[PDB]
């Protein structure tokens, strides 16, 4: 379909331009409120862990996946193997009321203990980059540093934490797993696949 | 200006293992020992070469050189398959500062990975000898690692003792490069360090910590110095910054009490070092240290508009608080680095104030070295030399810098003046140059009566008939100085009439019949003057010719250097700008 | 709905499970379906 | 059966070559009457005019993804950088609209993009800016690219001394080929516009 | 007596993608409201098929260069989505998270020249089977289009879906190198004063496009 080349609205010069017809196609895989509801692995600290999204992993299927878009809304449920007793707490409290029980402990179930968190963020929408991100500021107190002060991939890095879901503390967490449902994204980002060196990126498939 | 330079104590050691860049005196409360820290020396840990050792060089009979190490332990690990230091090369021997029997050999390029990552963080560690016991104190190995804490700390760069026994210790890699100077007492070195703790944490460390961002790359504590300066009796703390605004130089006196600063300097020349060597002593005489702060790098404002790299240290004296009056001391061949072999001397020859020995590394003939001797006095501190030092052996690669490890104010040859160990680690040799017994000669010259009568016809000459005007000369000598050496001293007494008189002399003795008179007069030290009287006539009348010139009677005296050997068999020297040689002068009227 | 699977109730009634919205007083989907096909020109068979 | 010539304001912009104008993200503005304001909001229509800036000198010598990022807003030193410095929380779309005038006779085009929350990109992101609110600049058809966007953001009104949420970024797809008739050098600049901006909460001032 | 139940064996593991919803702990939160908050979108497929995105050619550029010689073959590259061409596609970023597709791939192919610079050009799909050809005159007999360059700079050709199976994978096989789903190759055929002018190259998902069986690519 010959077009107006630089309006940059939609066209689909679709397969009956040329002979042929089009089939009935599904979409459910691809829906955005179902492929990011499973469960992923985040690496965890020995006791302390906010409950932040943005610090799954970029490889990961639903970390970069969630770095799609600009502006998400998602509850989020976890699902941590422990020993002790894992406190939850809520968005903004003082990090002292982690030790205090009267917060959301869950007792030592085995081997898991999964439970279901609310949105309790002051924001409307969550974010993942923030513009102009890391300002107290913009930058504390000298500080340099050095000579690798200036040159460093390190400034992406969120500062205020009301874009968490709260802190778990237990005694010793050793895997803790997110899921986020009833996800909303809004403002689509760029997403990248690995880059080939050959001819086709090919990998081992699985085979008999 | 006593330094035995003919036949010095000649210490040597491996090749290639800098042979002198850190030595001390040591004395086992008789007999004494020299500590000469090599660090590229052969050690014995299996796996591990160059490493450093702490050679102790015997004096008494025989130089017996033994290379000694403390803690010889080897590379101790950690997690699993991978060692927690890096001994190799490590430089062991870098600053050995002892005191009386304690032995501080410290090493501040030891290797140290981090307990949470495999890294290789250099930070430094000692060994101590307290009497007996072999302990290791290092203070900049704990929770503090690399970047933000104490990973290029290297503990042990600038380390000194103090008067109530507390280890000083000083790191200019502490933080970014800022610096730190850790003093903990030894008691919490021996009660306190356990080997299988690898986090040594002291209980009073008093330091300082990180500050603002001005502050970084200063090399905070590059020197130090012990002693009063804000009036309590404990031995300060003072730090050395050559990195100190834009790079100029600036002192921070910190209290050995409870860490406070107290006074600051001002640099001379951007880019300096000002503060590389210092060295608190009396100069004054008032019971109070004065830190004479060194300059190596420094280029004098010369004549032919283009500046020459010689030196300089300031010479400042405190007075009652802390009034430190600053005292230019330039350099003097080029390249020569005037301020980095700076040591304290004391009471060299008794004079009644204390002396400072101040090397030139890099100068002299041949870029050898030549060792400068400044003695105390009244006033301050003389700013021309009095004795000129040269080097010995050779150097291969490294330059030479004959004269670069030095202490003193400790007495090793057992008399009462301390020597000078001029280690010198490019020529990888260590040369001790003992101090000669300085003598305080006093001599004199009694010719009476002063005035002389052509035709008084006093004596008789004998073998003739005829009288002539005679005159009585009466020369004493006397000798006294402190030391341990033979008091029968050989003076050769060399009388001599009319210096002017060229021409004819007209004054002669009569007990010899000529001018030149040689006499061999050996007096005793610190007895009673012994003199002597003799009678000297004059010519007659029909002989000279001038009747207005005075008889200048000039007698010079010189030790002979024979029996006075003792022991040690060292050849004493006579006082500091005092000539062996005196003059008088007789009127004659007319 | 999500990636629910079941044709029960839940137990828990809408606030103890979820966190509720609240209204105030898409895009994408209005945009690939506003999309110009066939030609531009005039065609032939 | 062109209308091709916006105003915003009391400044007008009248281009011929305009191959149209892109609504990104939305064609209607949010509910401006939050509840995190208690009513205290009100719109300031003096605002709404169109301001000039430069962006950078297209040359032959650029090769692709020679970008520009200017972080909206910039320095008003108009009616609009007055409201920054006198209320706190404000919230407002942009229009922009960018030139790159040379002749029909060069080649090559330059994409341009508005792009909310943008830093710390990679010339390897740059293949997919398509995403955005887009619309490309080629001399051999147009000469301006009209874009137009809402208020996004992470909530409801904004702290524009803190936080800058859109960027204007023009990048290059396929370098400046100038010929022997055409213009060596094009310069691009652009002019920009606030809608309907609603301020609220006044600073004391500065006396 | 209570009510008999049987613990049944094998069931209730702990499964990642399961529809059971866990247990609350905090209740009684209300949102701040969202409702027609800007730039909404439901599907991944929607913003791969309403957004184009570049492609990826030798020298790291999106457009490809016209040929001043006897060689017409613009471009020639296979097709799938782990593809090298392919690879800084939005389209191709998605499905690396997917094991296998179907529907068309919508090619988008603007032109950058001047106003006195004309070419035509040529795009065929060459089923899998034999070699794909490499001269236009070959090409002919595929399932091809032709353009020339004119008022309007932008044309979209449709890649057909052709396939024994109803589904293709989306990774092409590690072992198995002789890519047997397709090519597709873009030539030219004349161009009239078209030295060092480009054909800058895009590609969106297709309109009955859709993806199926999420996988973890875990940056592989
Ligand atoms: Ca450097
Ligand atoms: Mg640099």
């Amino acid at each position: 379909t010959t077009s107006a080349g630089e309006s940059a609205d939609p066209v689909t010069a679709t397969v009956e331009n040329y002979g042929g017809e089009t089939q009935v196609q599904r979409r459910q895989h691809t829906d955005v409120s179902f492929i990011l509801d499973r469960f992923v692995k985040v690496t965890p600290k020995d006791q302390i862990n906010v409950l932040d999204l943005m610090q799954t992993p970029a490889h990961t299927l639903v970390g970069a996946l969630l770095r799609t878009a600009t502006y998400y809304f998602a509850d989020l449920e976890v699902a941590v193997k422990h020993e002790g007793n894992l406190t939850w707490v809520p968005n903004g409290a003082p990090e002292a009321a982690l030790d205090n029980t009267t917060n959301p402990t869950a007792y030592h179930k085995a081997p898991l203990t999964r439970l279901a968190l609310p949105y309790t963020a002051p924001h409307r929408v969550l974010a993942t980059v923030y513009n102009g991100n890391s300002k107290y500021g913009d930058g504390t107190v000298a500080n340099v540093r050095g000579d690798l002060q200036v040159l460093a991939q390190k400034a992406a890095r969120a500062l205020p934490t009301s874009f968490n879901y709260g802190a778990i503390k237990a005694t010793r967490v050793t895997e803790l797993l997110y899921r986020m449902k009833r996800a909303e994204t809004y403002c689509p980002r760029p997403l990248l696949a690995i880059h080939p060196d050959q001819a086709r990126h090919k990998q081992k498939i699985v085979a008999p | 200006f006593n330094l035995d330079v003919d036949s010095p104590a000649e210490y040597s050691g491996p090749e290639g293992s800098y042979f002198g860049f850190a030595v001390d005196f040591f004395v086992p409360s008789s007999r004494m020992f020299l500590l000469v820290g090599a660090p590229k020396a052969n050690t014995t840990q299996p796996g591990i070469v160059e490493g450093g050792q702490v050679l102790k060089c015997d004096w008494s009979s025989t130089r017996r050189c033994q290379p000694i190490e403390f803690d010889a332990t080897g590379n101790r690990d950690y997690a699993k398959d991978d060692p927690l230091e890096f001994k190799s090369h490590q430089w062991f021997g870098a600053s050995v500062r002892s005191k009386q029997d304690k032995i501080l050999a410290c090493a501040p390029l030891y290797h140290w990975r981090t307990e949470m990552k495999q890294e290789r963080e250099p930070v430094g560690t000692c060994f101590l000898q307290d009497g007996t016991k072999t302990v290791e104190y290092a203070p900049c190995r704990s929770q503090d690692i690399d970047a933000d804490g104490q990973g290029f700390c290297q503990g042990g760069f600038s380390i000194d003792f103090t008067k109530a026994d507390r280890v000083l210790l000083g790191g200019p890699g502490s933080f970014y490069w800022q610096g730190q100077l850790i003093s903990d007492q030894v008691a919490e070195i021996v009660s306190k360090y356990d080997p299988n703790v690898y986090s040594i944490k002291y209980n009073n460390q008093l330091a300082t910590r990180t500050a603002q961002a001005i502050f970084d790359d200063s090399y905070l504590g590059y020197s130090v110095a012990v002693g009063d300066f804000n009036g309590d009796g404990i031995d300060d703390f003072v730090s050395g910054v050559p990195r100190a605004a834009r790079t100029l130089g600036m002192v921070y006196i910190y209290d050995g009490k409870n860490m406070s600063s107290l006074y600051n300097f001002t640099g001379e020349q951007m880019a300096a070092y000002f503060g590389f060597s210092v060295a608190a002593t009396d100069i004054n005489g008032d019971d109070y240290a004065d830190v004479f702060i060194g300059a190596p790098l420094f280029m004098d404002r010369g004549s032919d508009g283009k500046l020459q790299e010689v030196g300089q240290v300031s010479v400042s004296l405190q007075r009652a608080s802390g009034d430190f009056q600053t005292t230019k001391l330039n350099g003097f061949e080029v390249f020569a680095r005037f301020g980095s072999a700076i040591a304290p001397l004391g009471d060299l020859d008794q004079d009644g104030f204390n002396d400072i020995a101040i090397a030139a590394p890099y100068g002299g003939e041949d870029k050898k070295g030549i060792v400068y001797i400044f003695n105390g006095r009244s006033t301050g501190l003389n700013a021309v030399p009095s004795q000129i030092l040269e080097g010995q052996w050779a150097a291969r690669s490294c330059p030479p810098s004959f004269g670069y490890s030095m202490k003193g104010a400790t007495d090793i040859d057992k008399n009462g003046y301390p020597d000078l160990i001029v280690g010198a680690f490019g020529v990888d040799r260590a040369i001790l140059y003992r101090a000669r017994p300085v003598i305080t000669v006093n001599a004199g010259l009694e010719v009476y009566p002063s005035i002389l009568n052509q035709d008084n016809k006093t004596c008789s000459l004998p073998g003739t008939a005829l009288k002539v005007s005679c005159f009585n000369v009466r020369f004493c000598l006397k000798a006294d100085g402190k030391g341990v050496l033979p008091r029968k001293l050989n003076f050769q007494v060399e009388l001599l009439l009319d210096k002017l008189k060229g021409a004819i002399r007209r004054a002669l003795f009569l007990y010899s019949r000529s001018p030149s008179h040689s006499k061999n007069m050996t007096i005793s030290r610190g007895g009673l003057m012994q003199c002597e009287e003799l009678i000297a006539y004059l010519r007659d009348e029909s002989e000279f010719r001038d009747k207005l010139t005075p008889i200048t009677i000039f007698m010079e005296y010189r030790l002979d250097y024979r029996t006075a050997a003792d022991t040690t068999g060292l050849q004493p020297i006579l006082n500091q700008f005092t000539p062996a040689n005196i003059s008088r002068q007789a009127h004659i009227l007319l | 709905s999500g990636n629910t699977g079941s044709i029960i109730n839940n137990y828990y009634m809408q606030q103890y499970q979820n966190s509720m919205d609240t209204q105030l007083g898409d895009w994408f989907s209005k945009l690939a379906s506003s999309a110009f096909s066939g030609l531009f020109g005039a065609l032939l068979a | 059966d062109r209308i091709l010539t916006t105003r915003n304001g009391h400044t007008t912009s009248t281009t011929q070559s305009s191959v149209g104008v892109t609504y990104g993200y939305a064609t209607a503005e949010d509910f401006v009457s939050g509840p995190n304001t208690s009513g205290l909001e009100t719109r300031v229509a003096q605002a709404e005019r169109f301001f000039k800036t430069h962006l950078f000198d297209w040359v032959t010598s650029d090769p692709f993804g020679r970008c520009h990022l200017l972080e909206l807003p910039t320095d008003h030193k108009g009616v609009y950088g007055y409201l920054t410095d006198s209320y706190a929380y404000m919230r407002n779309g942009w229009d922009v609209e960018v030139t790159a005038v040379g002749n029909q006779f060069n080649g090559g085009c330059l994409l341009v993009a508005m792009v909310p929350e943008l830093c710390s990109i990679q010339k390897r992101e740059l293949y997919q800016l398509t995403l955005f609110p887009h619309q490309f600049i080629n001399p051999r058809t147009n000469m301006t690219a009209h874009i137009t966007v809402p208020f996004v953001g992470v909530n409801r009104y904004d702290q524009y001394k803190v936080h800058k949420p859109w960027t204007l970024v023009v990048m290059v797809v396929a370098p400046l080929t100038v010929n022997s008739e055409g213009a060596p050098q094009i310069k691009v600049y652009a002019n920009i516009a606030p809608t309907n901006v609603h301020v609220a909460g006044e600073f004391p001032s500065k006396e | 007596g209570i009510f008999p139940v049987a613990c049944s064996d094998g069931y209730g593991g702990l499964v990642t993608t399961d529809p059971k919803t866990a247990d609350p702990a905090y209740g009684k939160v209300f949102n701040p409201p969202r409702n027609m908050l800007p730039g909404r979108f439901t599907n991944f497929l929607d913003v791969a098929e309403a957004c184009p995105t570049f492609l990826h050619f030798e020298g790291d550029v999106p457009y490809v260069t016209t040929k001043t010689d006897s060689d017409r073959v613009l471009a020639q590259f296979d097709l799938s989505l782990a593809a090298k061409h392919m690879s800084n596609t939005f389209l191709a970023g998605l499905a690396q998270y997917y094991t296998q597709y179907s529907g068309t791939i919508n090619l988008h192919f603007m032109f950058t020249g001047p106003t006195d610079a004309k070419a035509r050009y040529m795009i065929a799909y060459a089923p899998p089977g034999m070699e794909p050809p490499k001269t236009p005159e070959a090409a002919a007999h595929c399932i091809h289009a032709e353009w020339d360059t004119g008022l309007n700079s932008k044309f979209t050709f449709s890649i057909p879906y052709l396939s024994a199976a109803d589904y293709t994978y989306t990774a092409s096989d590690v072992a198995e190198t002789t890519n047997v789903q397709g090519w597709v190759c873009l030539f030219q055929i004349t161009h009239g004063k078209a030295d060092g002018d480009a054909l800058v190259v895009l590609a969106s998902a297709g309109k009955d496009f859709e993806l199926r069986l999420p996988v973890d690519a875990r940056t592989q």
